[PDB]
């Protein structure tokens, strides 16, 4: 078959009428091979040479030569009908000694191919879906850890991811007449804090910025945002976009818990001199100051004055949708509710795209119909920030292995000159830029910092949520009886 | 507390196992040489009962 | 009429603010002498 | 109850502080692979 | 209040194990029956312990 | 690369590595579009004055 490398297909059925309906999971094995070589574009100016990693081959081309294959092995068109259900690059050895992995991966194929089901004919079917109305009788709870030193968490095939903060919901039980205590994990998640530049004008004879209704220092010019790596079950047995939902309202009600997000960098600072030190942020304020500071013998408060004379009083909430992987899948549905409208012809009124349609529905769904009613049918819902971010790993100086998501504002800030900052910045930041311009950029200047000695894995994309959007969704799941309880 | 029978799938990440079978395994066998056999009695209490 | 400048001005717009307070659990003789 | 003073207090009222814009004429593959 | 695993043993729990202590000799004619200590085991048991 | 491990010969001694120098041959798919290098040969070396 024309296909770039060797892949396996797993498959299952199920029955409608008289009909069949075939679903599959694709795992092409790539651990081996010679990587790919950079490809030459056009540029306004001239020529650059772009990098590309496993998932650029897949086109479709390699989609039609699948299904193909799938058709030849049920029988032929007349024995049913056949659809892909998921795709995931498996970059690691498989041995005669690989049993865990095995099974691991046979159950995320056998998640995504039910769902998918679920997805296509429930209705039919007679199969129900998570909602808030299953967690009437008891009581949620959340718990939230910072840790920064050390291993970091990992994905199915046992590559690194960076967690430097970690929520948990779960459920609290009691029985009735023995009086004991126990408690049901259910879903996690796992994040970190960047920063982005955004100075005020205010020469501009424009009004002050207000945040929450009040005005800020004049000194104030970064702005905090959190980025959404990972988030998965505990002790469900399913994973749905329902199940999705759930854990974001979870997370969002946590860090806005007496504003318990500002201490990831509390935390941080008590480390003194490295790459994650705030106290970075002194030669911000003050431009004769050419030295980080350190802050590792202040008290909280302290730090807490020190840092809301550069920042903004607020948090975005963005997040990385891979472009293959074990829940790539159900995460494609941020990127397509983007589009808003399909530019069709309208008798009256404009027709509205399905990927806006399925977003709301779920949202609507989970909070049982309140939604609905609080938010407008037609506003926004997600943007695209335009920027293509690389995945991989690299050798840390602690022996392990640490997600390549570790460079950022801060470790530039921390440990280069301020012309990379600015470097680094620009392309995160100018709209006259195409997207590979700034992935040329972006690689050139991680490969000088680590001097070549990193690999690449794959490919993500950066969205961010509407504020009135989430505020609207609190709001609806705490008027259909839902109320949590964070611990820590 | 019944929400996995609900919303079920084919194959689970989390199976559990016997800690109890495990030691009580263990106990009999280091006593089944000696001459202390039936000197001992063994009883499993577990929350399905 | 007369009159680049760095940084990303709709970033600032997109921060969440607050949520409401709602989705938390709520906690658990002389004058009348005559 | 107790308690001149230079300058015109009337004239910072009647200052026009900015108008409407439309006064101004206007200017002129993985997710969808299955 | 923080809580640990022994806080969940009361009195409750002492009475389940005597009954299950009874029933495994056989009834209360057969003799009787006292509780002589306690310990909790934190750590996993295998086949190799 | 010049910090850890080194390059080693057939029977396994450390050869200086200072330099690594790869040619290879690249690939293009006429139709199906697919990317691939096929890699030759490698020399080592370092600088002296």
């Amino acid at each position: 078959y024309s296909v770039p490398y060797p892949t396996l297909v797993v498959m299952s059925g199920a029955k409608v009428g008289d009909h069949n309906h075939f679903f599959g999971y694709v795992l092409p094995l790539v651990a081996g091979l010679a990587p790919l070589p950079r490809r030459e574009e056009q540029g306004p100016h001239g020529n650059i040479l772009v990098p590309r990693t496993w998932v650029d081959n897949l086109n479709g081309t390699f989609i039609n030569e699948v299904m193909a294959a799938m058709y030849a092995a049920i029988g032929g068109k007349s024995n049913g009908t056949a659809r892909i259900a998921g795709l995931a690059v498996v970059t690691n050895e498989i041995t005669a000694e690989s049993a865990h992995l095995a099974t691991t991966l046979l159950s995320a194929a056998d998640n995504a191919i039910q769902t998918a089901i679920e997805i296509r004919l429930g209705d039919k079917l007679g199969l129900p879906q998570f909602n808030l109305g299953m967690m009437a009788s008891d009581q949620p709870i959340s718990s939230v850890q910072y840790n920064t030193s050390g291993m970091q968490d990992s994905d199915i095939v046992g590559n690194p991811v960076r967690s430097d903060i970690t929520v948990t919901i779960s459920n609290r039980i009691r029985q009735a007449m023995s009086d004991y205590d126990s408690q049901q994990r259910l879903v996690a998640t796992t994040g970190y804090i960047d920063l982005t530049y955004s100075p005020q004008n205010p020469t501009f004879n424009q009004g002050p910025v207000l945040v929450n209704g009040y005005p800020v220092p004049p000194t104030v010019q970064y702005q905090p945002r959190y980025v959404m790596t990972s988030a998965y079950p505990l002790e469900l047995d399913a994973f749905t976009p329902n199940t999705f939902v759930l854990g974001l309202i979870g997370t969002i009600a946590t860090l806005n818990s007496g504003m318990a997000w500002a201490q990831s960098l509390i935390s941080n600072a008590a480390r003194g001199i490295g790459p994650h030190n705030p106290g970075a942020l002194a030669m911000v304020l003050d431009p004769e100051v050419t030295a980080p500071l350190d802050l590792s013998t202040q008290t909280n408060e302290q730090i807490y004055k020190f840092l809301q004379q550069v920042l903004y009083p607020s948090l975005l909430i963005s997040i990385d949708v891979p472009e293959e992987g074990e829940y790539s899948w159900l995460l494609r549905m941020i990127p397509a509710a983007e589009k808003i409208y399909t530019g069709k012809v309208e008798g009256e009124v404009r027709e509205i795209s399905e990927g806006y349609k399925a977003l709301y529905r779920a949202f609507d769904d989970v909070t049982l119909g309140c939604f609905s009613k609080k938010y407008q049918y037609g506003l926004p819902l997600v943007y695209a920030t335009g920027n293509r971010i690389p995945l991989g790993h690299y050798n840390h100086q602690d022996g392990h292995r640490h997600d390549i998501r570790d460079m950022d504002d801060l470790y530039m800030m921390n440990i280069t000159n301020p012309d990379t900052v600015e470097a680094w910045e620009d392309s995160f930041d100018r709209t006259d830029m195409t997207m590979s311009q700034r992935v040329v950029a972006r690689h050139e200047i991680i490969d000088r910092v680590l001097s070549g000695s990193w690999e690449q894995t794959g490919w993500a994309m950066r969205y961010d949520f509407d504020p009135l959007a989430l505020q609207a969704l609190i709001e609806a799941a705490a008027d259909a009886g839902f109320t949590i309880r964070p611990e820590n | 507390r019944t929400i996995n029978r609900t919303l079920s799938r084919r194959i689970s990440r989390n199976t559990g196992s016997e800690q109890v079978l495990n030691l009580r395994r263990l106990m009999e066998k280091y006593l089944e040489d000696t001459r202390f056999k039936d000197d001992f009695i063994f009883v499993a209490v577990d929350p399905n009962q | 009429i007369q009159h680049a400048v760095r940084g990303n001005m709709a970033a600032r717009a997109r921060g969440l603010g607050n949520i409401s307070g709602n989705i938390y659990a709520r906690s658990d003789g002389a004058f009348n002498l005559f």
